[PDB]
């Protein structure tokens, strides 16, 4: 499992609960939708992607 | 003793240094989360921080910056890695703060930066699904000003016939590069798309880490200086070329791999690039 779209809208408390019960060793970091970042890929980490309501605006993936 | 990484060798950098070109008096920008200036195997030349709470570009918090630059401009001597262009002058712009992430009014910043200090090549190993009118302008406003502007093309991979491009690479004025691996094949994470231009090695990358450190990355964010300073060594040899003439010489010079879709035009190939007279290898 690598991809998370059914998580899109949810709260991001919801999306870091269920990205950890199928990767529990992620390094998951929560950003403002609509920043730039780095273009490495990192195989533990799941970026998150929150709207200014702390929703998750895209879809998670791990990298 | 010095080593040289198998991506420089990949892309026949070795082939412009035996000719005697490194990249000497072209100016790199790495706008970036910063690069580590105290780092023996770097000489960083000058730079500037668009990060309000990071204010010293010549520290970097989280280590991409620095990775990149090595990869740019790691030096020529008997320690650590070999840079495609070890002569270049490096310019530290960080746009990123310590948690790889920047906003789009500091990449702007940075690139402004860059254009108002006459640097002749930007890398960006960075980018967003999206993009806006004024990270466009900033973009299309280098190139027509004369500088090389690389980019990573994304790391989102496939999906069915859709571009995975991200921006700042998915602008037509921006070189957008994909990663292969030793094997020329292109990594599973790297985007895809009609937008992809060159590919370049892109996994267990090994460059310059803060703190006196090297370490193998993987991502499109390793392939793009491999063509920022495929650039500065091009620029070495023909330093009246433009950034037309440089772009050209990549994309008419590439070993061709796939289809265009997954590959672009396929690997750069600097030596074919700084030939005179061009064609694919
Ligand atoms: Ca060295
Ligand atoms: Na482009």
């Amino acid at each position: 499992k690598t991809e998370w779209p059914e998580l899109v809208g949810k709260s991001v408390e919801e999306a870091k609960k269920v990205i950890l019960q199928d990767k529990p060793a992620a390094q998951i970091i929560v950003l403002p939708v609509g920043t730039i970042v780095t273009m490495e890929y990192r195989i533990d980490r799941v970026r998150l992607a929150v709207d200014r309501l702390d929703n998750i605006a895209q879809v998670p993936r791990v990298g | 003793a010095q080593s040289v990484p198998y991506g420089v060798s990949q892309i026949k950098a070795p082939a412009l240094h035996s000719q005697g070109y490194t990249g000497s008096n072209v100016k790199v920008a790495v706008i970036d989360s910063g690069i580590d200036s105290s780092h023996p195997d770097l000489k960083v030349a000058g730079g500037a921080s668009m990060v309000p709470s990071e204010t010293n570009p010549f520290q970097d918090n989280n280590s991409h910056g620095t990775h990149v630059a090595g990869t740019v401009a790691a030096l020529n001597n008997s320690i650590g890695v070999l840079g495609v262009a070890p002569s270049a002058s490096l310019y530290a712009v960080k746009v990123l703060g310590a948690d790889g992430s920047g906003q789009y009014s500091w990449i702007i910043n940075g690139i402004e930066w860059a254009i108002a200090n006459n640097m002749d090549v930007i890398n960006m190993s960075l980018g967003g699904p999206s993009g806006s009118a004024a990270l466009k302008a900033a973009v299309d406003k280098a190139v027509a000003s004369g500088v090389v502007v690389v980019a990573a093309a994304g790391n989102e991979g496939t999906s069915g016939s859709s571009s995975t491009v991200g921006y700042p690479g998915k602008y037509p004025s921006v070189i957008a590069v994909g990663a292969v691996d030793s094997s020329n094949q292109r990594a599973s994470f790297s985007s895809v798309g009609p937008e992809l231009d060159v590919m370049a090695p892109g996994v267990s990358i090994q460059s310059t880490l803060p703190g006196n450190k090297y370490g193998a990355y993987n991502g499109t964010s390793m392939a793009s200086p491999h063509v920022a300073g495929a650039a500065a060594l091009i620029l070495s040899k023909h330093p009246n070329w433009t950034n037309t003439q440089v772009r050209s010489s990549l994309e008419n010079t590439t070993t061709k791999l796939g289809d265009s879709f997954y590959y672009g035009k396929g690997l750069i190939n600097v030596q074919a690039a700084a030939q005179h007279h061009h064609h694919h290898h």
